[PDB]
Order: structure tokens, then sequence, then C-alpha cells
RNA sequence: GGCGCAUAAAGAUGAGACGCGUUUUAGAGCUAUGCUGUUUUGAAAAAAACAGCAUAGCAAGUUAAAAUAAGGCUAGUCCGUUAUCAACUUGAAAAAGUGGCACCGAGUCGGUGCUU
């Protein structure tokens, strides 16, 4: 029996469905193992797999680099200790012992209690003499006599634990820390970028303004008062705002759509930065990095304030000034509270829980939480002056170890470290011998290229050594083979190309990559001179002239400079309209002008010979951060550069990688001309194409040349092949699970192979479903359109974005309160009867977009033509359409649709576009899933060199199943049950197999393979309908989805009815029996039994929650080490159980401790899983279970499905918490009713069938009572929430008279009582009803366990009541 | 530099907050990082703390007459002052099974009194 | 659906470093009263504190040490939260293997016949 398989791949769900010739899903009685008495289960071969998302690996990368940096810092401490240890054991015996056990309670601490100095008196005298350690450090720098050695160790160990960022390289010269130089560098960057409105910073004094003692905003406005003025909300003003620490809002500077706020000091800055950089172009990231390092320079000069007593400790003196002003303001504020507010003193200084001062010190409360707290009750009091100006400058009661010490460079710690080491070297000869040793412990950063210092056992390392001993920071130079380490770093940290693998990509600022992107923009610019009326693209010598003339002169060139310097200056044309570029050229030769202002030689860069030199230079700057391996990978290029540009060009940095590789741009060539991609984009002749066309051209060799390399990038194993894909690990989990499903499923069906695997996959979405992130850019389009045209509409009828989900209102605003058909005013009160109108109709392609839908009064103000309406319409409205297009309300696509009849009509290429935009699919990952499945399922070669492609793995889009779903009323409601994955898979199978039977002539467009090059020039008619049963054309009506219909409602009201029983043209076989196939499909979407499987995974992840919870007398806590009992030290809480195993053994029960037989569901945490699987009955004997039976242990992970009495299914979720394992099947009439009634206003169609469906809503009001009857008859069986069901029945009875739209949306909210998984709380009309949790786990162990397979067709039903 | 899934899902959650109420300065609590991991929800209430939502545990098929328990558990609340009102951004962990406590009769009113602006789940 | 400019966007993996954060201990908490606490002159209480615990009032309060997944063996200045994972039969492990089919229907799959 031939069959097919439909697949719906998602991030959290794989839907799989098996169909036959007659479109029924099969029905196959399945054997069931185990020991229950049901020996055969009938199951439908439709279902889905449900699995929680594949989490990406970067959380582990964060935790792993944190583990590494903690281990490196501990080893820096151990290096300093193994230095000091000899003469420390001369001075104090167990000092390092006492610092090692400083954490312990006095009983566990096997020495004296005081870490420093031993006994009681000397530790007290130490803390009185040095209240912080910055006093100690500011003493040891600023002294000449000797100091105690363990006290010097405390100083130096505090230096080399907490040592500050390495981010600036060299020393603290004023070129990277004096903020005059940083601010003038920002001004140089800004004038280098814009050059129109260039700001002039000649007379500003950025040091004494941006660094002086003031509040932050007052510090800001003085600076804009200095320069002649941009704004306090301009780009440079908001950029200084970013540089000071307070949040600017950049949506007004670049005029974006959404609100984008960038605070520098947040812990989520540099992701808000790059997803702002996605909207603005990446020519600004240098401006924002200049903002950031100016901010660190300002904030460094904000910590460091001691400059008069300049004696060698600019940090420690600053922090003891902050200690002393903290102390004097504490005494001031304590005396001032007890003066003026005798209440709210215990609530301020004894509080420890309410953001007061005792919450700011003893408790856990922030700085700015404390300032939000204490700004009212210091605004209130009487004499409070200079305790509010140092709150608006954030400096009253400020700590030392704050969050802002992430800007101290390591050279400051190095400077006062150097000072401690050479004040003490005279008294201790021990340190005169090791001072370079100490400073090398401090200033040693394992570089990027070296990586983890492993000795073979890592998975992550590429250290290759020039010796064999222990790598300490002393001998890092004479152990690490840095050339070979850098080479292995390059081959680890390059990136492979997507459409030409086994190849390294270019860097993102590669010079030929910028030539590539300038040509990829200039291939689509078309110019119309005065007197030809034919838009022609640029030729070869014209492109050569403009690239050699203006791109190599100015960085970004707009259309004004384009026409001014080329058509006005060279071509001597007064005005030539320019099509493809809106305002500025999006591509720019940023690397070219950067290198031109670096090495000061245009003639060197105009040579074609130096491109390997320049690309090696850009690759060196892209890969490496380090000064040494950039100066040594440029010592090869010191031959050409006169040693002052070399100290200038080594400063230059880049990041990121280009999308393409060099063997793909200037690499592979065409056999007919020998031209590369760059050579085509220079001189293509008359017809200039772009890069995506050059790789999607079956005429040219280039797609086949990509196919030459795509054979090589395929591992023999499945998992490495899927790892080779491009996408999230969630969607790759989905791809791997659907391949598991395909292999398991073809194992089901007689071990045969299918005839088709049909695939759709629309996932990895981060568009927020376009509910609220869209309406802002909708109003943006409206308002800048009214800005450009100049005719006011929202001076007459304004509507905010709360109502702009209505499509007819948006279409009212975009045509300026007029009609694009007849010069009319759209009546606003009577918009309810004004019908929704397409331009390219619903019989040419299914679309619901603004570029296809328009609004007008009548049905046929349009015309009578099935194309874009007649020439009388478009010539008369040609005045108004240009006026409305030049304001940008509507797309150039929709203008070209409304100017498609003036050029004759729909061409062959036009309908070819209309069938490409519904049938082929452009995202790469769907093509790669099809590649996986036809490479695994079609495997038999033959006597020739061709794979006999038996199983045609075929690709849908989503819109085909979407309009088969909406148009024929197979309505989808996600919130009812999880069957919609499987019903979407079934409709995938139906639409795919029906399109492959009715249209085998188009299998060269949406099945993976290399089929015929016979395009669609012959399968669409050049005129109207062809002859019967001998038509070489497929369908002249360019919509593909028509043959499912009966009526074909045109744009002229006609029902051009297609035959009832569809047949194929090429063979005369029936493809679609309209009388019973929709009966079959609507019966399949009413299956009550659909194989929903929750994938029982073992929880891999963290050991527990990681908030370290304080000293509590509970048992629930986890010890942080093996000798730190949480009853005295505290520790983590809530261990994650990896799998809840079962124990049937004997405990000592009762007062006589009888070995009573028990069956308990023990929980095995992740901390204890390895010790469990070492010897499980040994651990269960250790736990308190006796005579444990090793065969009688059954592993139950999370989502382990049970089944209890009366068909109650409950999936395990913890050691003692269950979930709802039952699905709620609902017949398709009820689901159609709930989708129509819950979309009772937003139908978005012509009002004829909307009146039809609205009458279908209003007549079947009995369905709401039937649905609540059904949910009650369900929840009295498999949910058993008695009180919750009675609450929702009473709340249903109270709101029975409410309208159908609100009542329908609240019954779709009401379905959360019966969904799969965890119980939830859900809002029915006002009764926000509390959930019920299923914590009874003693009802589980008497009930049937089911071991479902990966599709659920194979069950091994273990009964647990049969055990002891 | 690069941040965890738990404070990524919080990052679009507050991004769904900052646009639709008003425009305002002083945005961040943004949080302690280890507390964002071990908390299941980020609710945002209006002018008040998230008074903790509540549940019931059916115990050994003889569940008593309406004993309500606090399934959620507030761990950290922190306020943002949008021009007139005080929105309380507050990240909430659930309670486990063994350590549920009985809620009083006042708290049953509080969850019905609440105005949940946005409850966004995050593991 | 969100075809959003008919073109189609951008994808994962990975190396380094700082900053906090959290937890315990160390920063002798003092005075007053009340209770347990031992003597003197003891012939029982009566007071000379010595300590411990409560309630008020005062005293400061900023820092450091350690740990930052338990730990592991390969002992590295490495590794330990990503993918993987239904039972059952082999196999040390990887890995391989195991389950009959049409029809009438449907309330989470049932039934009949055929074949074993």
């Amino acid at each position: 029996k031939k069959y097919s398989i439909g697949l719906d791949i998602g991030t959290n769900s794989v839907g799989w469905a098996v169909i036959t010739d007659d479109y029924k899903v099969p029905s196959k009685k399945f054997k069931v193992l185990g020991n229950t008495d049901r020996h055969s289960i009938k199951k439908n071969l439709i279902g889905a797999l449900l699995f929680d998302s594949g989490e990406t690996a970067e959380a582990t990368r964060l935790k792993r680099t944190a583990r590494r940096r903690y281990t490196r810092r501990k080893n820096r401490i151990c290096y300093l200790q193994e230095i000091f240890s000899n003469e420390m054991a001369k001075v104090d015996d167990s000092f390092f012992h006492r610092l090692e056990e400083s954490f312990l309670v006095e009983e566990d601490k096997k020495h004296e209690r005081h870490p420093i100095f031993g006994n009681i008196v000397d530790e007290v005298a130490y803390h009185e003499k040095y209240p912080t350690i910055y006093h100690l450090r500011k003493k040891l720098v600023d002294s000449t006599d000797k100091a105690d050695l363990r006290l010097i160790y405390l100083a130096l160990a505090h230096m080399i634990k907490f040592r500050g960022h390495f981010l600036i390289e060299g020393d603290l010269n004023p070129d990277n820390s004096d903020v005059d130089k940083l601010f003038i560098q920002l001004v140089q960057t800004y004038n280098q970028l814009f050059e129109e409105n260039p700001i002039n910073a000649s007379g500003v004094d950025a040091k004494a303004i941006l660094s002086a003692r003031l509040s932050k905003s007052r510090r800001l406005e003085n600076l804009i008062a200095q320069l002649p003025g941009e704004k306090k909300n301009g780009l440079f003003g908001n950029l200084i705002a970013l540089s000071l620490g307070l949040t600017p809002n950049f949506k007004s500077n670049f005029d974006l759509a959404e609100d984008a706020k960038l605070q520098l000091s947040k812990d989520t800055y540099d992701d808000d930065l790059d997803n702002l950089l996605a909207q603005i172009g990446d020519q600004y990231a240098d401006l924002f990095l200049a903002a950031k390092n100016l901010s660190d320079a300002i904030l460094l000069s904000d910590i460091l304030r001691v400059n008069t007593e300049i004696t060698k400790a600019p940090l420690s003196a600053s922090m003891i000034k902050r200690y002393d002003e903290h102390h004097q303001d504490l005494t001031l504020l304590k005396a001032l509270v007890r003066q003026q507010l005798p209440e709210k003193y215990k609530e301020i200084f004894f509080d420890q829980s309410k953001n007061g001062y005792a919450g700011y010190i003893d408790g856990g409360a922030s700085q700015e939480e404390f300032y939000k707290f204490i700004k009212p009750i210091l605004e209130k009091m009487d004499g409070t002056e200079e305790l509010l100006v140092k709150l608006n400058r954030e400096d009253l009661l400020r700590k030392q170890r704050t969050f802002d010490n992430g800007s101290i460079p390591h050279q400051i710690h190095l400077g006062e470290l150097h000072a401690i080491l050479r004040r003490q070297e005279d008294f201790y000869p021990f340190l005169k011998d090791n001072r370079e040793k100490i400073e090398k412990i401090l200033t040693f950063r394992i570089p990027y290229y070296v990586g983890p210092l492993a000795r073979g056992n890592s998975r992550f390392a590429w250290m290759t050594r020039k010796s064999e001993e222990t790598i300490t920071p002393w001998n890092f130079e004479e152990v690490v083979d840095k050339g070979a380490s850098a080479q292995s770093f390059i081959e680890r940290m390059t990136n492979f190309d997507k459409n030409l693998p086994n190849e390294k990509v270019l860097p993102k600022h590669s010079l030929l990559y910028e030539y590539f992107t300038v040509y990829n923009e200039l291939t689509k610019v078309k110019y119309v001179t005065e007197g030809m009326r034919k838009p022609a693209f640029l030729s070869g010598e014209q492109k050569k002239a403009i690239v050699d003339l203006l791109f190599k002169t100015n960085r970004k060139v707009t259309v004004k400079q384009l026409k001014e310097d080329y058509f006005k200056k060279i071509e001597c044309f007064d005005s030539v309209e320019i099509s493809g570029v809106e305002d500025r050229f999006n591509a720019s030769l940023g690397t070219y002008h950067d290198l031109l202002k670096i090495i000061k030689d245009k003639d060197f860069l105009d040579n074609e010979e130096n491109e390997d030199i320049l690309e090696d230079i850009v690759l060196t700057l892209t890969l490496f951060e380090d000064r040494e391996m950039i100066e040594e990978r440029l010592k090869t290029y010191a031959h050409l550069f006169d040693d002052k540009v070399m100290k200038q060009l080594k400063r230059r940095r880049y990041t990121g990688w280009g999308r393409l590789s060099r063997k793909l741009i200037n690499g592979i060539r065409d056999k007919q001309s020998g031209k590369t991609i760059l050579d085509f984009l220079k001189s293509d002749g008359f017809a200039n194409r772009n890069f995506m066309q050059l790789i999607h051209d079956d005429s040219l060799t280039f797609k086949e040349d990509i196919q030459k390399a795509q054979v090589s990038g395929q591992g023999d194993s499945l998992h490495e092949h899927i790892a080779n894909l491009a996408g999230s690990p969630a969607i790759k989990k989905g791809i791997l699970q659907t391949v598991k499903v395909v292999d398991e499923l073809v194992k089901v069906m007689g071990r045969h192979k299918p005839e088709n695997i049909v695939i759709e996959m629309a996932r990895e979405n981060q568009t927020t479903q376009k509910g609220q992130k869209n309406s802002r850019e909708r109003m943006k389009r409206i308002e800048e359109g009214i800005k450009e045209l100049g005719s006011q509409i929202l001076k007459e009828h304004p509507v905010e974005n709360t109502q702009l989900q209505n499509e007819k209102l948006y279409l009212y605003y975009l045509q300026n309160g007029r009609d694009m058909y007849v010069d009319q005013e759209l009546d606003i009160n009577r918009l309810s009867d004004y019908d929704v109108d397409h331009i390219v109709p619903q019989s040419f392609l299914k679309d619901d977009s603004i570029d296809n839908k328009v609004l007008t009064r009548s049905d046929k103000n349009r015309g009578k033509s099935d194309n874009v309406p007649s020439e009388e319409v478009v010539k008369k409205m040609k005045n108004y359409w240009r006026q409305l297009l030049n304001a940008k309300l509507i797309t150039q696509r929709k203008f070209d649709n409304l100017t498609k009849a003036e050029r004759g009509g729909l061409s062959e290429l036009d309908k070819a576009g209309f069938i490409k935009r519904q049938l082929v699919e452009t995202r790469q990952i769907t093509k790669h899933v099809a590649q996986i499945l036809d490479s695994r399922m079609n495997t038999k070669y033959d006597e020739n060199d061709k794979l006999i492609r038996e199983v045609k793995v075929i690709t849908l889009k989503s819109k085909l199943v979407s309009d088969f779903r909406k148009d024929f009323q197979f309505y989808k409601v996600r919130e009812i049950n999880n069957y919609h994955h499987a019903h979407d898979a079934y409709l995938n199978a139906v639409v795919g197999t029906a399109l492959i039977k009715k249209y085998p002539k188009l299998e060269s467009e949406f099945v993976y393979g290399d089929y015929k090059v016979y395009d669609v020039r012959k399968m669409i008619a050049k005129s109207e309908q062809e002859i019967g049963k001998a038509t070489a054309k497929y369908f002249f009506y360019s919509n593909i989805m028509n043959f499912f219909k009966t009526e074909i409602t045109l744009a002229n009201g006609e029902i051009r009815k297609r035959p009832l029983i569809e047949t194929n043209g090429e063979t005369g076989e029936i493809v679609w029996d309209k009388g019973r196939d929709f009966a079959t499909v609507r019966k399949v979407l009413s299956m009550p039994q659909v194989n929903i499987v929750k994938k029982t995974e073992v929880q891999t992840g963290g050991f527990s929650k990681e908030s370290i919870l304080p000293k509590r007398n509970s048992d629930k806590l986890i010890a942080r080490k093996k000798d730190w009992d949480p009853k005295k030290y505290g520790g983590f809480d809530s261990p994650t159980v990896a799998y809840s195993v079962l124990v049937v053994a004997k405990v000592e029960k009762g007062k006589s401790k009888k070995l009573k037989s028990v069956k308990e569901l023990l929980g095995i945490t992740i901390m204890e899983r390895s010790s469990f699987e070492k010897n499980p009955i040994d651990f269960l004997e250790a736990k308190g279970y006796k005579e444990v039976k090793k065969d009688l242990i059954i592993k139950l992970p999370k989502y382990s499905l049970f089944e209890l009495e009366n068909g109650r299914k409950r999936m395990l979720a913890s050691a003692g918490e269950l979930q709802k394992g039952n699905e709620l099947a609902l017949p398709s009439k009820y689901v159609n009713f709930l989708y129509l009634a819950s979309h009772y206003e937003k139908l978005k169609g012509s009002p004829e069938d909307n009146e039809q469906k609205q009458l279908f809503v209003e007549q079947h009001k009995h369905y709401l009572d039937e649905i609540i009857e059904q949910i009650s008859e369900f929840s009295k069986r498999v949910i058993l929430a008695d009180a919750n069901l009675d609450k929702v029945l009473s709340a249903y009875n109270k709101h029975r008279d409410k309208p159908i739209r609100e009542q329908a949306e609240n019954i779709i909210h009401l379905f959360t009582l019966t969904n799969l998984g965890a119980p939830a709380a859900f809002k029915y009309f006002d009764t926000t009803i509390d959930r019920k949790r299923y914590t009874s786990t003693k009802e589980v162990l008497d009930a049937t366990l089911i071991h479902q397979s990966i599709t659920g067709l194979y069950e091994t039903r273990i009964d647990l009541s049969q055990l002891g | 530099m690069t941040l965890t899934r738990a404070q990524k899902k919080y990052a679009e959650a507050m991004h769904e907050f900052i646009n639709m109420v008003d425009d305002f300065e002083e945005s961040t609590p943004d949080f302690a990082k280890e507390v964002l991991h071990d908390s299941d929800y980020v609710v945002i209430t209006k002018n008040e703390k998230y008074a903790v939502a509540l549940c019931s545990l059916s115990t050994d098929e003889c569940e008593y007459d309406t004993n309500l328990y606090l399934d959620e558990k507030l761990v950290d609340y922190s306020t943002v002052d949008v021009n007139g009102v005080t929105y309380y951004i507050n990240i909430v962990e659930t309670n486990d099974i063994d350590d549920l406590e009985i809620a009083t009769d006042e708290d049953e009113m509080k969850s019905g009194n609440q105005e949940i602006i946005l409850k966004s789940e995050l593991k």
C-alpha cells in the first residue's frame, strides 16, 4: 500500500501524519508489551510529539567561563601564597591555614578565630588602625618603614584578586584616559562620520565639565551649552548622555520605530546596543564604542579624585576619602534623624529589610534602591543641604566595593602594586628578588588566541606547547608555541561559509567584501534621462566611473551627491530621476577610507595586486585583539609601511565576519565568459542582476557550483549533520526529533517507504506576533507620510495605536482620506459598509496584505478586468498616485501593481513571479531539512550515477495550509488542545500530496533534487482558458490553490466554477474528490484519538536553585561543600530531580522498626545521579531502604506518563507532583464555532460570506452551552477539580447573557482547565480562579505506567500495582 | 557581555513593558542575576506588590473542603515610577510541594483585587 | 500569518578579562532591670560578680578571608548546566535488533473477519 507522511516541524512540537490514496489516516491495531491485560491497542496514525525547547549552549558558556575565571583567580592566590609561604612560616605558623578556613564556624575552625594576627587584641587593633583595606593599601604605599608580612600579604592578595579590567592596552597615557582626548576622539569620530552638520569642539573643556563635581544631568547640559548647540536630545547630546551613565532614548535621533533606550551601566547594555545596531547600520558601532570608552574614562576620573597628594596611590586615597565622607555623612544623618524625626530611626538604621540604611549595609539592598528610599525622607527634613546635591550626584553614603569599579584599569592596581613592592623591598629581600614575579602574577592575561591551558583533556583547547611543564605566568612565553597556537586559533575561530562549505568566510570589513556590497547595491539602481521614458540600469563603464569617482572620495554618498557629482558633473544632466536608492547608498567603502586615512596612499590601494596584502591585514585585525600577535603578523608587512602608520594601523580593530567567502565572490567562474560575481556586477551588459539572482540562476553555472560543494558538507552520522545546520538548537532539536519520527514511522508502516514526505517549518520567530511591535511603525508610516505630503488628516480625525489593528482604518489613512479609484472622500461614519478590495485578486494569489488589500466605497469602482483595473482608471488617477507615492504611504510594489496595466498587462514573468511567491520557499533551513530527509530515505543508487529518488521530499509554505485552513473552514484554535500540531500535519499531507498529484509539472520548484529546467513559460497560457484535457498550460488563473474550490469568485463577481471531481491532466487520474475529500478531511480533523506524546526526558541542568540561602535549621538545603552543614553555614535549595526512580523495598517502620514492605517514588537529584548509577542498590541501602530489589527498579523521568482509573492520564513532573496528561478532543463544528465567534469582528473579508459566518455564529448559540457541558463531563472524569469546576459553572451561569464575542473569548480562556501539562490559573469573566495541584503521588503507584515510543504508537504498559 | 536565557526572557518582558504604559526615565532594577534564574514569573502590578496567587493540593484522594495554599512566592519586588503611579516589577518563584503553607482568608480577596498588567513566564 | 520595500533578511559553536551579587566567620557591642548562676557572715533568703537568656536605651554599621555549582581523574592554572536519552533483547560501551492486515465505525480508540 502506497502512503505518504506529513510533517509539521516546530520548536516545541513535531507533528506527524500518515495518509493514503483516499486521504484517510490509517487505523492499525498495535501490539502492546508489558504485563497489563490489554494486548492490542487500536491507534490512529496521526499525532504529534511534544517536547520542551532545546536550550542554546551559551548559558553553559557563561557558567563555564565563570568556573574558569574563579579557578584562575584562586590559582593567582595560590601562586602568591607559594611565594610567601617560606618566610611566612618563619613569621606566623598557621596564617595561610587560618585564611583557608576563614569561612568556618568556631567549632569547625581548628585554629584561633581571628584570621589576621591570631588572638583577640591584635585583630581589634588592626581593624581600628585600618578600617577598610584601602587604608591598609594607602598606608603601605605611603610609608617608608617596614610593615608586617602577613599584612603585606593581605594588601597584595587584595591587589591580585581584584585587579580591574585589562581593556585598555599599554600604560595610562592621556590618549586613552584623559577625557579631553577621549571626547575629542568622539568628536573626530562624529565629524568623520557625518560631515554635514559637523560639530566643532575647539573651545570646549571636556575635562573640567564632564569630570567636575556636579550632578549628572547638570554635567550634561553645561557641555551642550559650550558647543554652539545641537540639542539635549540630539545624537551628540544623547551620545554624551550615554557617556555619562544616564539613559538616553535614540528613537528621535535616527527616527526609528520602537522605543530604544541604551543605558551603559546596565547588565544588558551590549545586547540592547547590537539590536539597536540592527536597525541603524553597523557604521555606528565605532561611535557607540567611543561612547563606551569615553564613559569608562569619565567614570574612572569619577572614582579617582586624589591628585594633590599625588603620592603613588590614586585609588586607595580616593576610597579612603569616600570612607571618611561616608562616615561623616552617616554621623550627620544619624544625628539629624534623631534631631528631627525620632520615629523612622529604627526603621532606617535597625531595619535590615526595608531599603533603609540597615538594609543598605546589613541587609540586601542596592544603592539606587536606597536612594529612591531616602530621597523623600531627606527632602522632608529641615536642615538637609549638601546631602541632596550629593544624592543627585550619587555620592552620599557610597560604598567602596560598588558596581562602578568595573572601570578601574589594571594599571592603577599595577602602579600601587609596584609601589608596595618597592617600598618593602629594602626590608624584605624576599621581594627584591620576586618583584617582577608579583607584577607578572598581576598583569598576566591569557590571551584570546591561546585559550584554555589544557594538556590534551579539554574539548575546547588548542594549546600546543614548546615544552612540557606547568604553565605559570612566569614561563608563559617559553612554553606556549604562540605561532602554532595562533594558527590553530585561526582554524578554530574562523567560520565556514553557508553556500560554499570547507571554506573560510571573509571578515565583515574585508575590502573586496565592500566592493561586493557596493556592486550588490549598484546593480539595482536605474536612471531615466530627459527624453527616453525607459528606466535603464547602469552599464559597466558608468559603474566603474562612479566607484572610482565618488565612493573612493566620500564614505557615504547620498542621492544628492550622486546626481551632483556624476549626472550633473560628468554626464552634465540637469535632473535624472534615480529609482532603487531612497536617500543614501546603504553600502559604503568604510574599510577603504579607513585604510586611506591610515596609510595615506591612494595609489597603493588602487592597485589590484595588493588585495592579498590588504586582506591579510584585515584578517589579522579581525581575528586578534593582542598587540604582540598583531605586530608579529604585521612584521611581514613592515616592508611597505614607514613605522608610524604601523603604530597607527595596529591600533585599528574590527569585529564580526562577512556572510560570504572569497572563493564565492571573486572565486568560481562561469564557463561561457570566465566572469566572477564581482566581474558580472561590474559589467553585466544590459540586464544587471543581483547576487541572489546570480546564485538562483539555473541558466548560470553558479547554483550548480554551490551544489558541487554542498555534497562535501555532510557527515556520515546524523547528529553531526544536524549540528552542521544553521539555526537555534531548539529548531535543531525539532529537526532531529522529526528524523527520529520518520525512521520510527517507516518502521511502523510495514517497513515500507512512503511516496512523499511533505515538510513545512515556520519557527524561530522573534517578531512578537506583530500585535504591538507593528502598530508603532504603522503610525510611523502614517505620520511621516503626512509630514512629506503636507495635507493634514490628524488635524481632523486622529486615532491612536490602540485601535489600529483594524485594517480598513489603516487603509483609510494611507490614501489620505481619499479614494485611489475615483476622486472621492471616504465617508468615515459609513466605513462599515465599504467593502475590502484586493488589487491582485483572491483568484490570482491568496493574500491579506496592505500591498494587495485596498479600501474603496463600492465593489466595482475598480473596473471590469480581472487584472489591475482599466487604463481609464489608472491614467486619470496618475496625478494623485504619484503625489501619494512620493510621500511614502504605500509600497513601490503596490504602485507597480497599479501601473501594471499601462504596460499591456500580466507578462509571463509576472505570473511566474505570482507562482514563485506561493510555491518555492526562500529560507535555507527548510531546504536543508529536505536535504536530510531525501538523503536518508532515498539511498539506493543504480547502475548509472543517479539516485533513484523514490521518496519525493516536498516542501510547502505555510500560506498553503493556512488558506486551506481558513477558506474551507478547517479553523485552528491553539488554546483548545494540542491536537492542532497533528491536524496541521494532516493538512500538510493533504495539500502536499494533492499538489503533487495535480501538479507534477512543478516538482522542479518545490521538491528537493535536480529536476528539469523546463520553466513555467509553457505551463501558463498567454491568453484565456485552453482546450479541455489537452491543455499544455496548467492554469491561467495564477493562484495555485484554486482547484480545491467550487466557486472561483473573481474581481468581477463571476463564479467561474471548476469541475466537481478534480482530475489530473497528464494522466487522467483523480486528484481531489470535492464531494468526499472534504468529508474525509473534516472527519480526520474530528478524530477523538490523536497520538500526543510528551517526550520523557531526564532533566539535565543545574544542581539546584543557585540563590545561596542563609543559615536555616531546615533539611531542605544543600551543603555548599561536603564539610559545610547548612544548619550552620547555609547553602543552596531546591535540588532538581533528574529522574524520580521507584523503590519497592522495606523500611524499618513502627516503634519495633519492623521491615514493612513499602513502594515509594524516590527522587534522584542531579547531584546524586552519578553516585546512583555507580551502584544503585548500594545507595538505596544507604538511604534507608532495605532488601532493595535491583530488577524491580523502574526509571521515571520528568513527563513519565501514567494512566489511572477511568482513562485518567497523569504525567509525572517531580518527586511528588503530577501534571494533566489528558487531551480534550472537540468536534470540528465546535472549533469552527469558537474560531468564528472569537473572531467575530476581525474576519477581514468581503461582507457576503462574513454575513454568512456571522449568521452561523448567531444561530448556533447552543454550542456554548454544549461546550461547557462537554468540559464539565470531561473534568468530572480526568481532572477531578470539583470546586474549580463548580466555580466555572457558576461563573458561566452568571455571565450567560453576555455577548457571543466576549463569551467565546472567555471560553477559549476557560480551556486552561483541561490543557496538557501543568495546571494554571485562568481569567473567566471576573472569576480569576485558583488552580489545583496534583501532589498526591500515592495514587500513582497503584496505576498503569505507559512507556510510549517517540511517536507513541508503541506502548509498553507496565502495571505498578502488581509489584510488591 | 552575553546574558542567560533567564535574563533574556526578562529582557523582552520589560521591553514589552517599557513601550506600552508611557515614556519614562529611571528604567532599571533589571535585577540580581541569580534571583532571575530561580523564579518562574515576572508579573507587573499597579501601585501594589504582587499579592501572591494561590492554589490547592489534592492529597491522597481525600482532599479537604477548600484549604488554599500559596503556590507562588514573592522573592523580589522593585518599583518603577511611571509619571504618576508606582508600577511594581516583581519576579516570583513558585513554591515547591512539601513546603506549601495555608493561606489566610485575606489573600483570597487580594488576587481578585489585583490588576496584573503582564505576567510573562521564564524558567 | 507578521512578504514586513515585487528580491530575502541575519546562525549556531567558541576563546579572554573585570565588576558586582549571595553565604559564613572576623571586626571584643556597652548600660540599666528581670530570670538561671557562686560565695560570704552561712542557722534558711539577705551581696560580691563570674558567665548565660529576655526587654528597653545607646554604640557603631562602609571592610576582609573563604566559596561561587557537590566534586571528578586524566592532576590540567583541566573538566563538570548544550545536543543525547520510552521500554525490552544482545553487547563492556558504542551500536544493532524486536511489534500482522482489510473493513465498519468512533469519545482518547472500539468491534468484526482474515492471518498466526
